[PDB]
Parts: C-alpha cells; structure tokens; sequence
RNA sequence: UUGAGCCUUGAUGUGUAGGAUAGGUGGGAGGCUUUGAAGUGUGGACGCCAGUCUGCAUGGAGCCGACCUUGAAAUACCACC
RNA sequence: GCUUGAGUCUCGUAGAGGGGGGUAGAAUUCCAGGUGUAGCGGUGAAAUGCGUAGAGAUCUGGAGGAAUACCGGUGGCGAAGGCGGCCCCCUGGACGAAGACUGACGCUCAGGUGCGAAAGCGUGGGGAGCAAACAGGAUUAGAUACCCUGGUAGUCCACGCCGUAAACGAUGUCGACUUGGAGGUUGUGCCCUUGAGGCGUGGCUUCCGGAGCUAACGCGUUAAGUCGACCGCCUGGGGAGUACGGCCGCAAGGUUAAAACUCAAAUGAAUUGACGGGGGCCCGCACAAGCGGUGGAGCAUGUGGUUUAAUUCGAUGCAACGCG
RNA sequence: CGCGGGGUGGAGCAGCCUGGUAGCUCGUCGGGCUCAUAACCCGAAGAUCGUCGGUUCAAAUCCGGCCCCCGCAACCA
RNA sequence: CGCGGGGUGGAGCAGCCUGGUAGCUCGUCGGGCUCAUAACCCGAAGAUCGUCGGUUCAAAUCCGGCCCCCGCAACCA
RNA sequence: ACUAUGCUCACG
C-alpha cells in the first residue's frame, strides 16, 4: 500500500508547541505528532525533549509507509528543532538536507499590539 | 556553607563486620546516640537476614541495598521565575546515604514486634523488591521519569 | 538556509540560518513595534555604541594587574 | 467512483494442558508418494511476532492415523458449518 | 555711483523633497480543492475559543486589502509637520565649479495669510491585518484594568473640515567675530590612474573637549561665548489657560483671556543619606541538605485578660512574657 | 376586600406544596501570617424555621385562624 | 397500537452483534514539589455486569421475562 | 505571574 520511498519531516516549531507532520515529496500528510499529543502539558510542552518525543512518536506510526530518507522543514523559533533533528537520527532515518519555512512577511501586515 | 569548601570527617569500622557501609547505616538507624542499643540491632537484623537469605552478611545488606538506590532524585530550581521540577543524578556518596534513609523510615512504621525482626523483613523484602523502601524509590523514578523534559 | 553537507556529516551545523535571519522575523515582526520606539531603541544602542568605543579609547589607564 | 448481498475457491482463527498463531461437529483408519519425494537456498502471503503458509529447484521418491498430554482430536482423505 | 550683502543666468552633483499614475515579490486573512487523524490554540498556570460535521498540519488554485524584509547608517531630503519596494509623467528646492550681469534690490516682521503628526468630524468608495468601544474566559478582597479568545468605529482611499501634540535641539529669525581633535556625508581642485592613493578647499552633519559663559547640570566655531537688527513672550504658587464676552468650527472644540478667593510658599540644579517588586559583587543555620523539636495532651512556670477588699509594681514586635 | 405566592443562624439564599434529614455563600468568635491592619490559611460557634392552634407515632415541611410582606385584580355603565 | 433500539463505581460514557482476560474519565487518601500558595505529576480506596431463569467444556456476552429507560411516529370510544 | 495600606503633632 504505497510504500514511499522518500518525504518530508514538516516541524512546525512555535514557543508553545512543537508539531511534527511527516508528509510525502509532493506535501500530501502521511502521519504526524505534537507535544502537546505526547502527554507533556503546559509548562513541559514547551522544551526540546518534548519536541525530542514527539519527532520520536512521529518517527514511529509512518511504518507502514516505509520511508527510507527524508528533508527536514523547521518553522518558527520554538524551544525545539536545535533537539528535534537529533531525534529523527537516532530514531533511524537519514536526513538528505535541512530547510527553513520560516515566513518572513516583507513589513506587511501589522502585527499584534506590544503585552506588559 | 557560602564559599567554605571543607570535607568530612572518617568514620570507623564495626568491629565484628570490619568494613564501613553497615556502620554508617547503625548512625542512621540510632537515636538519642545510644549507639549500643542500635549497633545491637544491626547484628540482630544481619544474623537473621543471613540465615533466611542464605548469604554472607555484607553481600545480603548489598544485594537489598541496591535495589532501594535511587539513580536520579527531583530538585526544583526557579532560573528565571517559575517553579518546575528538575531531576539531576544524585552524587555517589549521597547515593547509598538516601537508600539507608529510606530502609530506616520505612523501618520506623510497620509494627511487627522488633526492630531487629523490622529491619531483617524490609531488608528481606528489599532483596526480591517487594516493601515500601523500594515503593519511595519507584516514585522517585517516576517523578524523573515523568519531568525529564526539565534538563 | 537549504543545506545538505554532502553525506558523511548530518551533525546539523546549519549558523547559515542563525546568522542571517531567525531574528529578524521573530523578535522584531512577532508583536508591534510602535514606530517611534526604534527610533528611540535603536538612538540608544547607538549611543551606547559609540559610549563604549569612545572610552575604548581611553581605557587605557593605569590599572596595576 | 459507487452501497450492500452472493456463489465458486483459499486460507483464517496462540486462557490453560501443550510436538499445535486448535471454532463446533463428523464420513471413519490409510491417505498420499515416482499424477517426478523428505530436508532446505531464497523470497513472497500472514503474524496476538508464537511460528504458520508456499512460488520454484539443487535434492531424489519418502512422509506417516490411533499411541502420550485435552473439556476435543488430528485440514492423512473427506462431509457440513 | 561702487560691489563685498542680496539676486540672475551658465554646467553639473546627491537626495525616502512633492504631486499623479502604474507594477513586483514575501507574507497575513479568506475562499473552494487533495492529503490526513486527534487534538489545535493559548498561558505564570488555566479557561473561554476552535476541532471527529474531520480542525490543526500539509499541499493546489484563486480573491482581495494594507504595508514595503534585507540595503538602512547617530545616512539623506524637506520651512516645519514629515518623507523609504521598483518604473515612467509633471514638479519645487539644495549644493558645488569658475566666470558674466544687476547694482543695497536687504534683515526682521504687530495685524493678514498659507502649510500644519496623530486622533477626530462630513459625503462617497474600500476593508486583509490590526484594534478604542464592546463581549466572554482568567487574575483579584474587588479588576468597569494589566494577561487570554473573540471583536465594531477607526487605521486605507477621494474630496472638504479640524488647527492641535513633550508640533522638542523644552533653545525665534538674519548677520559678523573668537583655541582644537576624531569622524560621517555630499561636492569640487591640485597630483602618478603611476596599485583600493598624495595634498587642499566648499555644503550639511554626529561625538568629545579649550578659553568664555552658566545656579548648577551643562553649552562650547552647528555657542547657552562675544556683539548688532527686529519680532514673540515672562513677572510667586493654587484659582486657570478656567469663567465671561468676541471671533472661528458641522461638532468635538480651538483662540483670545480675566477677577474674587486662598496659600507662604511653589520651583530649578546639584549635595549627603535612606529607600527601590533597579544592577553588580559578597556575607551569616538566611536558605538548600538534614536532624530533633513547639503548635495537639497533661502538668510546671510567665504574661494577657477577667475576677477580687487586694489580686503591689515594673518589663510589651525582633531586642517583653521559667523576664526584674 | 378577591386572588396567588412568601415569612429559616447576624445578611442574602437552598431545604417547604413528594411528612422523621437543616445546607451554601458572606459576616461573627478563636488561632495563625505581617512591624502592624487588610487580604490570605486553619479550626469553632451560631437558626427549634412569623406566631397561636390542629392533624399525626412524629410538623420547618400537612391543615386552620391571626399578624406583617410582595405580586395581581378592584372592570360596563 | 406497535415493531425497535437502549440498561455499569455517585453520575456522563463507551465496551454490548466476532461466549476463556469487565475498561475509561470526574468524587477518593497519601506523597514529591516549593520560605510557601496554586497548579502539575506519581501511586493507592470501589461494580464478577439492574435482576431472575434454560442449555453447553467455558454465558455482562447465546435465549426468555421483569423493573423499566425511551426514541419516536402512529392513537377517532 | 498578579500582590493593598500605615490616623495627628512633635529634633533652638
Ligand atoms: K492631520
Ligand atoms: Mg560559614
Ligand atoms: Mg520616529
Ligand atoms: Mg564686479
Ligand atoms: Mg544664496
Ligand atoms: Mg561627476
Ligand atoms: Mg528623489
Ligand atoms: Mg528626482
Ligand atoms: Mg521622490
Ligand atoms: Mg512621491
Ligand atoms: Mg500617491
Ligand atoms: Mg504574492
Ligand atoms: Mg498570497
Ligand atoms: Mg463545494
Ligand atoms: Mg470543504
Ligand atoms: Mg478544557
Ligand atoms: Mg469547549
Ligand atoms: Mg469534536
Ligand atoms: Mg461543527
Ligand atoms: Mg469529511
Ligand atoms: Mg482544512
Ligand atoms: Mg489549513
Ligand atoms: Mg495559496
Ligand atoms: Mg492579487
Ligand atoms: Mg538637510
Ligand atoms: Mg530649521
Ligand atoms: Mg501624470
Ligand atoms: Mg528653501
Ligand atoms: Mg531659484
Ligand atoms: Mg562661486
Ligand atoms: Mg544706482
Ligand atoms: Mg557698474
Ligand atoms: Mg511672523
Ligand atoms: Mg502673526
Ligand atoms: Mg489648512
Ligand atoms: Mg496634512
Ligand atoms: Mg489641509
Ligand atoms: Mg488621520
Ligand atoms: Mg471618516
Ligand atoms: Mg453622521
Ligand atoms: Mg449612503
Ligand atoms: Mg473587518
Ligand atoms: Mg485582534
Ligand atoms: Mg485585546
Ligand atoms: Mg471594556
Ligand atoms: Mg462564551
Ligand atoms: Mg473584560
Ligand atoms: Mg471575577
Ligand atoms: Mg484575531
Ligand atoms: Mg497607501
Ligand atoms: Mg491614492
Ligand atoms: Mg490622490
Ligand atoms: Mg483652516
Ligand atoms: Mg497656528
Ligand atoms: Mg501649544
Ligand atoms: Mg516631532
Ligand atoms: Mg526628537
Ligand atoms: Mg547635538
Ligand atoms: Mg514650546
Ligand atoms: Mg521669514
Ligand atoms: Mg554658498
Ligand atoms: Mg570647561
Ligand atoms: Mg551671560
Ligand atoms: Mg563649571
Ligand atoms: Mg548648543
Ligand atoms: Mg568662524
Ligand atoms: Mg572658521
Ligand atoms: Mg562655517
Ligand atoms: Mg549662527
Ligand atoms: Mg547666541
Ligand atoms: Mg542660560
Ligand atoms: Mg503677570
Ligand atoms: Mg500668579
Ligand atoms: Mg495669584
Ligand atoms: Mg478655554
Ligand atoms: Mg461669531
Ligand atoms: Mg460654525
Ligand atoms: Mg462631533
Ligand atoms: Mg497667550
Ligand atoms: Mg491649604
Ligand atoms: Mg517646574
Ligand atoms: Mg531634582
Ligand atoms: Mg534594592
Ligand atoms: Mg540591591
Ligand atoms: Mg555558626
Ligand atoms: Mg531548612
Ligand atoms: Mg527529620
Ligand atoms: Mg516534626
Ligand atoms: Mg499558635
Ligand atoms: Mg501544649
Ligand atoms: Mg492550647
Ligand atoms: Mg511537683
Ligand atoms: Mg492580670
Ligand atoms: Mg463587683
Ligand atoms: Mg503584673
Ligand atoms: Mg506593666
Ligand atoms: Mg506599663
Ligand atoms: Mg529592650
Ligand atoms: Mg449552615
Ligand atoms: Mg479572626
Ligand atoms: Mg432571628
Ligand atoms: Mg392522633
Ligand atoms: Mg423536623
Ligand atoms: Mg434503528
Ligand atoms: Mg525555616
Ligand atoms: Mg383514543
Ligand atoms: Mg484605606
Ligand atoms: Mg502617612
Ligand atoms: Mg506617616
């Protein structure tokens, strides 16, 4: 049942949470995990080995597919990603290359006011 | 201590045990420093322990006390503001001093009859993990285990 | 930003990103910065610049160490 | 692209006793094998990962049913589910 | 008359100066479409909110609006307000080079008149994001706040109004004059461009400092120095930039602008302390790491209280209470 | 005068129209915390239920009178 | 009038068509935590299937009642 | 994270 060869470790890493969504090469979702799905909530939600966890318990749950290598495409800042590839390694896949989606508006749209 | 980096005092050997970490658990298990009331007990416990256990006395206190050893314990630090809970890997001395607590307290509460009798039982459950010596353990695991998000 | 570091490597080693950007859409373009405070940050840490390499200058006292 | 029935055919179905990833029941003791065999090289189907199932062939014509463990006997042949 | 001030032409240089029109890319929201399976979102921590009607994530194709990453600087331009993607259209000024011309044409300006951020206001468009008001969830003694999720006027545009801001170098405009250093920025000379240079001299500009000035802080050839011209303004603090009238505005309100009454101060700069939920460095059973206690009982003692004829008197956060 | 509904610790509310059970939130008293007060924490007390009578084995709760209390009605000429 | 589904700790849930092993989340007490409070985390205290009956090696589970719980849409003395 | 207050006058 398909059985891809290669995809792509989306990480959408924000100061909350960390989710991870392995996709396919043409964007097409085959499974994903969070931080917040791991068990980890609130203060511990936040943190790289949550991330670490979570990339962990996406690594599994995308057998069945059967990727061999993959791209990783960080996103946001996030405690997370400087720990979350290190995870991808050593739970058993080969990294081809490493990218940012991070979105840099071109001074756009007015962000939200200033907290205190 | 501020910035008094000093060491500790020696300790001495029980004479009819001639080592070190039995004799560190008499100073645990004594109170109001009657020393020969509990040294009494300690032997008591041991004789009894090796009789059921079928070992030595040293190798029977050893294989019990390892297996109420904690391998990592739980402090909390507020390094910014917040209060969470971070585990660290407890120091080799402290290591074998907090397991003999635990034996100790356990000891405390469990009213058979003796202490020598008390002792012998959660040293003897201690050995096949089965008292509350390794309950306090487990938990501190768990804790660890559970805030290991925490570095 | 697209690094592969041939094949033999992985150890991430990727400060192509955070010396470039990271910053610049995070800590800048995350929550408003109201047009007149860069103005005064920014007149500030370049007070504070030329403070320190003006006395840079004139560090050299006689300090005995 | 459908939503089911439905027949042919082929497996599938590990409380525990235990050589068995055996559901209930049964025609009743030779099937089959040179209508080119046991063991295996390798890979597929299945998998509660205990161990089933099988393409083709180097090989070469054997393998085996009651017996002993069960509340039950052997998909050796074969009837009905 | 003269030509040094002032202005004209001549050739260039830099610039988010202006006004009008285009167009680009990133992103946000949304729209339908594919994938896909439980969360997402948020927070100090939660909840409201959003999701099994299949969200979030991911990709595909659109639509629309607003704003222009990096270059980008103690950089530039503008009288000030202010002005940043790129391209044409019309257009104002600035500065430099060496001449030629005019021949005091100048400087200030009460009234007058123009321009004048943001917020407002009016009529007609547009409306992604953001967001007064507003709603809900938190916080709290309360929370008409701060935090969170939603969210309308508004922010955008065209055209009129408003006429104010800590519209600030809290420093009116013009001119002359008086030690320095390091730079930034844009010119134009002399020299070998002999190789990213050698050496001057004009604009504008940032920083540090001399004399001098200043209450001091500081200012200091871009003066708060030394002088001249003219203008505006000030005369203790409150009352009050308020009332009343006038003018101006659709309004909001602006502008002009008192008095009674009341106080003996209000104020500026700097000095020594003390304090800070300011910063740095240290310390002590301060905390951590332990161990045994008090607080629960009974009794002893000592206070408070209450009672009494008297319950002598003193000691009362720490540093009074088995204390005198 | 008619008609429903009420009257419960100091306050405001449940429990009341299905008979044996008295809660909740503040406040009060006691002890902590603080230099002290507030906030905060831990204990404690406090109502025989408008009143007088019934019915009943037993009434805050059922029924009747009487005393305050709200809401509704007192209309056509 | 019916044919149908549905029935568990205090309660809201599933699990109940595919007989041998009753989950899961709020109420539950002790910890660890911290000068402390909140949180957050760890483990404990409770139903042999609402209940009674047939068969068969094993029955919440297969089949019949009850107490019921209804979904409904029918219901013309 | 948030976290209030201190009744009057008195040092020639
Ligand atoms: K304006
Ligand atoms: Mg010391
Ligand atoms: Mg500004
Ligand atoms: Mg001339
Ligand atoms: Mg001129
Ligand atoms: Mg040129
Ligand atoms: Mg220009
Ligand atoms: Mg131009
Ligand atoms: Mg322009
Ligand atoms: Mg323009
Ligand atoms: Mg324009
Ligand atoms: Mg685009
Ligand atoms: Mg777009
Ligand atoms: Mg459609
Ligand atoms: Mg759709
Ligand atoms: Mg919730
Ligand atoms: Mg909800
Ligand atoms: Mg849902
Ligand atoms: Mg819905
Ligand atoms: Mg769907
Ligand atoms: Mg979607
Ligand atoms: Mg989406
Ligand atoms: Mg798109
Ligand atoms: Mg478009
Ligand atoms: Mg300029
Ligand atoms: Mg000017
Ligand atoms: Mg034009
Ligand atoms: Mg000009
Ligand atoms: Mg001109
Ligand atoms: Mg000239
Ligand atoms: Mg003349
Ligand atoms: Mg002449
Ligand atoms: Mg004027
Ligand atoms: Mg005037
Ligand atoms: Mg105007
Ligand atoms: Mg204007
Ligand atoms: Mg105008
Ligand atoms: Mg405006
Ligand atoms: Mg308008
Ligand atoms: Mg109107
Ligand atoms: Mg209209
Ligand atoms: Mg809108
Ligand atoms: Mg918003
Ligand atoms: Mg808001
Ligand atoms: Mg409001
Ligand atoms: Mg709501
Ligand atoms: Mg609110
Ligand atoms: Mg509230
Ligand atoms: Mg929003
Ligand atoms: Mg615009
Ligand atoms: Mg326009
Ligand atoms: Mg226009
Ligand atoms: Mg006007
Ligand atoms: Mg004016
Ligand atoms: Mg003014
Ligand atoms: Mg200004
Ligand atoms: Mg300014
Ligand atoms: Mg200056
Ligand atoms: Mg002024
Ligand atoms: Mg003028
Ligand atoms: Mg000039
Ligand atoms: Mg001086
Ligand atoms: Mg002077
Ligand atoms: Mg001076
Ligand atoms: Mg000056
Ligand atoms: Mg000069
Ligand atoms: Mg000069
Ligand atoms: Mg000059
Ligand atoms: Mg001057
Ligand atoms: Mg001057
Ligand atoms: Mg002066
Ligand atoms: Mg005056
Ligand atoms: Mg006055
Ligand atoms: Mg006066
Ligand atoms: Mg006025
Ligand atoms: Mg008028
Ligand atoms: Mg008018
Ligand atoms: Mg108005
Ligand atoms: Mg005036
Ligand atoms: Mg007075
Ligand atoms: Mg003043
Ligand atoms: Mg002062
Ligand atoms: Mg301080
Ligand atoms: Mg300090
Ligand atoms: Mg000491
Ligand atoms: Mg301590
Ligand atoms: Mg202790
Ligand atoms: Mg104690
Ligand atoms: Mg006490
Ligand atoms: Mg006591
Ligand atoms: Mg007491
Ligand atoms: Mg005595
Ligand atoms: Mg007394
Ligand atoms: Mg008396
Ligand atoms: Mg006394
Ligand atoms: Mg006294
Ligand atoms: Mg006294
Ligand atoms: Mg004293
Ligand atoms: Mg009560
Ligand atoms: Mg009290
Ligand atoms: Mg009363
Ligand atoms: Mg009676
Ligand atoms: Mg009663
Ligand atoms: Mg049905
Ligand atoms: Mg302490
Ligand atoms: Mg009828
Ligand atoms: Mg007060
Ligand atoms: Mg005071
Ligand atoms: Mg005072």
């Amino acid at each position: 049942r398909k059985q891809v060869s290669d995809g792509v470790a989306h990480i959408h890493a924000s100061f909350n949470n960390t989710i991870v969504t392995i996709t396919d090469r043409q964007g097409n979702a085959l499974g994903w995990a969070t931080a917040g799905g791991s068990g980890f909530r609130g203060s511990r939600k936040s943190t790289p080995f949550a991330a670490q966890v979570a990339a962990e318990r996406c690594a599994d749950a995308v057998k069945e597919y059967g990727i061999k290598n993959l791209e990783v495409m960080v996103k946001g800042p996030g405690p997370g990603r400087e720990s979350t590839i290190r995870a991808l390694n050593a739970a058993g896949f080969r990294i081809t290359n490493i990218t940012d989606v991070t979105p840099i508006p071109h001074n756009g749209c007015r962000p939200p006011k200033k907290r205190r | 201590p501020r910035r008094r980096v000093i060491g500790q005092r020696k300790i001495l050997p029980d004479p009819k045990f001639g080592s070190e970490l039995l004799a560190k658990f008499v100073n645990i298990l004594m109170v109001d420093g009657k020393k020969s009331t509990a040294e009494s007990i300690v032997y008591s416990a041991l004789e009894t322990l090796a009789q059921r256990s079928g070992k030595s006395e040293l190798e029977a206190f050893e294989v019990a006390l390892e297996n109420v050893r904690p391998t990592v314990e739980v402090k909390s630090r507020r390094v910014g503001g917040s209060t969470y809970q971070v585990p660290v890997e407890v120091r080799p001395v402290r290591r074998n001093a907090l397991a003999m607590r635990w034996i100790v307290e356990a000891a405390r509460k469990r009213g058979d009859k003796s202490m020598a009798l008390r002792l012998a039982n959660e040293l003897s459950d201690a050995a096949e993990n089965k008292g509350t010596a390794v309950k306090k353990r487990e938990d501190v695991h768990r804790m660890a285990e559970a805030n290991k998000a925490f570095a | 930003i697209k690094v592969r570091e041939n094949e033999p490597f992985d150890v991430a080693l990727r400060r192509f990103k955070r010396s470039c950007e990271k910053a610049g859409v995070l800590a800048e373009v995350r929550r408003r910065e109201f047009y007149e405070k860069p103005t005064t940050e920014r007149k500030r840490a370049k007070a504070s610049a030329v403070k320190r390499h003006a006395k840079k200058l004139a560090r050299e006292n006689a300090r005995r160490t």
